């Protein structure tokens, strides 16, 4: 007899399952993912004056290692380092390496400047190795010089070097120390005298003495250069007071503003953008959360133990 | 539900209502019809938007490197930066379980009210001129046409229009 | 509180009921009754167990020693340690005291609105056969015997059967 | 809103009452009048009270320098404390954005709700003597004077005294 | 006139206080805690292969300590050191000793192999000491060796030994070297001459001088013996070049596996099960958080600055 | 015809934007500042025993550098360390720098404890240098003194100092050695032989040589001093065996208590108190976060990303 007029809201056969703060396993029309899941293998580098070291470690670029040639120089917003990167031809291991590698994956370019140093003529500086190949034929690291007696035998003269900062910035200065395999060796290169390297500034202060023995051959020698390296504040000087033994800088180095270091496998792509990386390469996505990788840089979604957290885009799902 | 509209005293949903989310089914001598409520629709649509816009971002923040991928850092600080990182992501874990569950509580409820307040709003329209069926319907004590429909879904339904009318069949 | 229901028309709760959380008590000439509500009740219960599902809990990871019971750490190490647990520690305990605080109001505003969600299903079944005490009652217009009441329970109460005879005794 | 009252089926706020949060205005043949709701105003305001009393607040908890201001900290520890001080700061900023976000949220709602428990408050005091305007206002159908208006405010209206009058003015 | 009808809810006669957003002394029908406060003074145990060190030190099974005897190998899921524990029954210390015993602690076993080492017809190696005293009688630290000449006094040998590591594994391989109280007990043991330690393998180089210096007495020893460790890879040698004080290796450690590390001084129960360790015992609670100790380890609730949070399991309380 | 009541709430006619979960402009009827964005340039110091240590650095207590001698001792609860303050006067730096200076800060104050040390009659105990000026005349560091042969270019006698902790509490020990800028200046203070510093306690031990190499000149000398340091426990001696080099201490340090430790360049007001500081000043906010600087310390605010975070403390305001 009466007319009705119906009050209702819509709803839908495939409904999405979510939680609330009352209810696991509540029914509602539409929900969307707050998780990311899926990754890029791919290093988004558009917009990015970025650099690719590829074979060369970071380390390396500083003593100037002949796989790091093409970038002994240069300026970056981001620098990626890649697996088995090569830092020392002549086996060797710098003191302090992780706080060095760190500080310039931190930077956004090196500079070089020459340290002007110059030897007597009982002083031979181009000494070189078989271990250090470039242009097919024996060599060295580029930024350093090998220094040893011209005479076979002959006692190393007793030389100071002293490198001055004249810009207005820090400049981080790096050497080496030889390590004989054998005392015939030591005696050949430097003479029979004992062997000192003193290095000191204002800031730093060391004695270096050359360890003599043998030991297991590296890439084919029983020899070992051991890289130290210091900061040199501005208008400040270090002097290396040495009698054989030290590898001298010929360059040192000035690294420039600030730069993202990326450690990934993943090959290079200039089409895409992104600003999260990691290992297994990039993550572009809008979503606030990931559960792909903990070890994340730059602007990233927080890393959550998730598979998946469905945010409700709609009401309860009431079906007929 | 808190309002009791949704998943309450509306028994079910309309699979049939696709051109929104709330709206009307009216009987009368002149046959059926359907027609989606848009202003109360488009607040519920609105409200979910807004969520989204807060909920889907990440900080502006840079972060950098303090594990090394491909080399051994000292076991002292290593144990430390493990501590830090898995105590973060409990954190982050626990805030995105709390947001998501909170959120989808309000959004189930927000939904719920929306109907509600539209079946409150036809009911105080009516006034004297009908009855509530018990599950959102009202049943009307009057001829009401389609162009009688069509101004209590428009809130221009006059009800002393219809009074005498009502009253006297609803007194019987 | 939010829904009005409890701690708001309804004066007090009953410490007699001890069968269900909501419930009826009837007077007629036959003589009084009371019956606790299950649906409402065990709505009730059923999302304060959801709460308790999700809240009683610990994370599943496993953290290792970075402090020593038995031997002086390095001084600024140390420092960074204690910084970094006091800093976790204010953070753990500002979301355990805002997670309580809001489910309680939550639990509290929940009970309320099935209070509220009862009342309103009644007074939609009694329809014009009765009229709104003001304290959380209905003064029905007939003659409601045991069975009557049993009926309005039981949400099989049919209006139309009742509604002359409540319509003439409202109208006197 | 939540509670459809405020920014709802009232159209809008009066700037003319500074007295108090909620309350009346009345018409009759005496004139016309205002006047605020002292007990609806004190529940929005010491619930909010309560808000401030629990957010204005820091931790007790003392914390060290671990960052030096004039000094170089070594490189490593450098950069683990940027990374912990910038992921710490990245949760109290989310925590802080969504603490404000929800309160507001809740602040709007209570209000809304003190609003329409005022209304069903004064709406179950008129029982059979008035109608619902649909905008907020009650059409009373009897003679209700400046001592009668007062009576419906301080919550001491009796419905049966005006009873007969005004069902027969409202059945005509 | 009219029958009635009377809607309501329960109510408790001893009502429940918690906290809301809104009210400090909310009254509610139930609560329950969420802050765990008591604590269980035993280790909880069971469905663990756990081993007790008791007396014993960790980094004391790696050296083999008197009291280490019983703990000198074993696999196991937990492992627990106590108080005043006896790491070195000669007074002495261990170079990154902190780094060492957290690394033990981290391991879920110890193996033990032979380094192999044979010392001429002149060496005397059943030299023992007061300090390590077993069966009875004088003796030394069960995995190193003292080996001294038959004339006293006499200057002792510029000897070389080397360890290969013939396992797939990493190897942790420790010696010691011996710092004399006065000139008198240097020249006894090692004789006139200046003594030096060199260490070398392929991944670790490192020189060592015997310290010679006046000191007070522990366990009543005015001389010193520190302990040195590296980690020895797969394949690759371990060279000692000594000319005295070098205190050598009979065997070599090997870690096995993951192993949760409690340092506490309660006793074990073998009937309870825990995931929950601290200094004063287990927490065995279903409860999120805890305000017993900051210092936890395993699976834990959270510590929180709170004696108690009630989180409400019923309505508000309103009695008649 | 009809008598009406209204029901209604009140607006104002200048509202409020804050965001809620839903709205990032919504606009009610009054709101309330959470981020303090204010800051004072001063330092809060009523109602706390504070010491300013203005040009003297932390450090320069323990050891009297002459910029140090108003704080030599003293009781405090906060301490305040200023930009560019002085250490050393003679050129060197201290082995765990940072980690002592954060344990001198956390201190409530200062005592000294003579250590008794005698030397013989070929040992001169009052070498002075014109680096460290005290009374118009060359001086050195007042808690130390610098041993040198008397006759100059006679070799050091092996002397040995023996230092014990009478006490209840532990006692802070700092000694220095001194590092020559020649192998001339070095045999006219110490003699030709070979110099060894060893140092030994029960809970400590290390052997120092004195390293002897060119430098620049820093406040104009060549030479450097540097400083080490350990704590010496109750009941427990720390013994000196040295044949020169060594800059022996003349008092050892005991720190009192606990204290808050301020690094800031901010002026002193006794007027105000405040329990949370930073380089800028202090921060009196009952607020519960700040955007000012996220290196505070005390009982401080959360540090923010938000310039403002804004609080309803009113309802919807819906204008006339
Ligand atoms: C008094 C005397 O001249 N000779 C005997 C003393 O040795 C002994 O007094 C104690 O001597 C202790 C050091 O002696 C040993 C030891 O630890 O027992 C002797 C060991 O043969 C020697 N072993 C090895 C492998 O080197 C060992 C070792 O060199 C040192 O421990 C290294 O520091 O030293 C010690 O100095 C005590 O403080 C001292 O009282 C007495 C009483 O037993 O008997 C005397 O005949
Ligand atoms: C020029 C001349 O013939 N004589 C005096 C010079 O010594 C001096 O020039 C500087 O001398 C420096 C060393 O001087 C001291 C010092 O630090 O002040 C003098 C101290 O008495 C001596 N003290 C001790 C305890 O040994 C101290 C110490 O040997 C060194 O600091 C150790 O490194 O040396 C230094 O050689 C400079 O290179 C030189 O400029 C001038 C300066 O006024 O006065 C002359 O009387
Ligand atoms: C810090 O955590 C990671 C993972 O929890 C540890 O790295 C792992 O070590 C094991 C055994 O060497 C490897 O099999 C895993 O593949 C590694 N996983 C990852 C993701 O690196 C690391 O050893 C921990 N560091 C310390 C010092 O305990
Ligand atoms: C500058 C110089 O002398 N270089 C020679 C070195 C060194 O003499 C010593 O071997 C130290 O390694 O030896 C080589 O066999 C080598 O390492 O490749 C040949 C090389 O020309
Ligand atoms: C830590 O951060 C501050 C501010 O960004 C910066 O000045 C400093 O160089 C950082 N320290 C290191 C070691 O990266
Ligand atoms: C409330 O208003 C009534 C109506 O005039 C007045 O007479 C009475 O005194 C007031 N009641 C109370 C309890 O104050
Ligand atoms: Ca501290
Ligand atoms: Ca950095």
């Amino acid at each position: 007899d009466p007319d009705k007029i119906c009050l209702g809201h819509h709803a839908v056969a495939n409904g999405t399952i979510v939680k609330t703060l009352t209810n696991e396993q509540e029914e509602v029309t539409n929900a969307t993912e707050t998780v990311e899941s899926t990754s890029l293998n791919r290093l988004c580098m558009k917009g990015r004056n970025h650099k690719d070291l590829g074979n060369c470690h970071p380390i390396g670029m500083l003593i100037g290692t002949p796989a790091c040639d093409l970038h002994l120089t240069g300026t970056w917003d981001t620098l990626i380092e890649r697996k088995n990167a090569i830092a020392y031809c002549y086996p060797g291991a710098t003191v302090n390496e992780e706080a060095l590698r760190q500080k310039i994956m931190e930077s956004g370019g090196i500079s070089k400047i020459n340290t002007g140093f110059t030897y007597g003529s009982s002083i031979n500086s181009a000494g070189t190795t078989k271990a250090c190949m470039r242009n097919g034929g024996n060599s060295f690291y580029a930024e350093l010089k090998w220094l040893v007696s011209k005479n076979k035998g002959q006692n190393f003269p007793q030389t100071t070097n002293t490198y001055r900062n004249a810009d207005t910035a820090e400049h981080l200065i790096m050497w080496g120390i030889h390590h004989p395999s054998s005392t015939q060796e030591k005696n050949d290169l430097y003479g029979t005298q004992s062997l000192s390297i003193s290095v000191g500034s204002s800031t730093y202060k060391n004695n270096f003495v050359p360890v003599v023995g043998a030991r297991p051959q590296v890439n084919g020698q029983s020899g070992r250069i051991d890289f130290h390296w210091t900061l040199v504040q501005p208008g400040d000087k270090i002097t290396f007071s040495h009698n054989g033994g030290l590898i001298a800088p010929s360059r040192v180095s000035k690294l420039i503003g600030r730069g993202l270091g990326i450690q990934s496998e993943a090959p290079i792509d200039n089409s895409c953008e992104s600003k999260c990386f990691w290992r297994g390469g990039s993550i572009n996505t809008r979503l606030p959360f990931q559960n792909l990788s903990p070890r994340t840089v730059g602007q990233c979604p927080k890393y959550v133990n998730k598979k998946s957290l469905m945010l409700a885009t709609g009401m309860r799902n009431v079906p007929e | 539900g808190l309002f009791g509209a949704i998943a309450g005293f509306i028994e079910n949903g309309w699979e049939g209502m696709v051109d929104g989310w709330y709206g009307f089914r009216h009987q009368n001598a002149q046959g059926t019809g359907q027609a989606a409520d848009y202003k109360s629709t488009q607040a519920a649509i609105d409200q979910i938007t807004g969520k989204l816009n807060r909920i889907i971002k990440k900080t502006n923040t840079e972060f950098e490197s303090i594990e090394s991928e491909f080399s051994e850092i000292d076991h002292q600080i290593g144990n430390v930066i493990n501590w830090t990182k898995d105590s973060i992501t409990d954190i982050w874990t626990y805030q995105a379980e709390l947001l998501v569950a909170m959120e989808n509580q309000h959004t189930i409820d927000m939904a719920d009210s929306e109907m509600l307040n539209l079946y409150e709003r036809v009911r105080k329209q009516l006034r004297q001129n009908a009855e509530e069926d018990g599950k959102g319907c009202f049943e009307i004590y009057h001829a009401c046409d389609d162009s009688c429909m069509e101004s209590i879904r428009n809130n221009t339904y006059d009800h002393s229009q219809y009074r005498e009318e009502a009253l006297l069949n609803r007194l019987n």
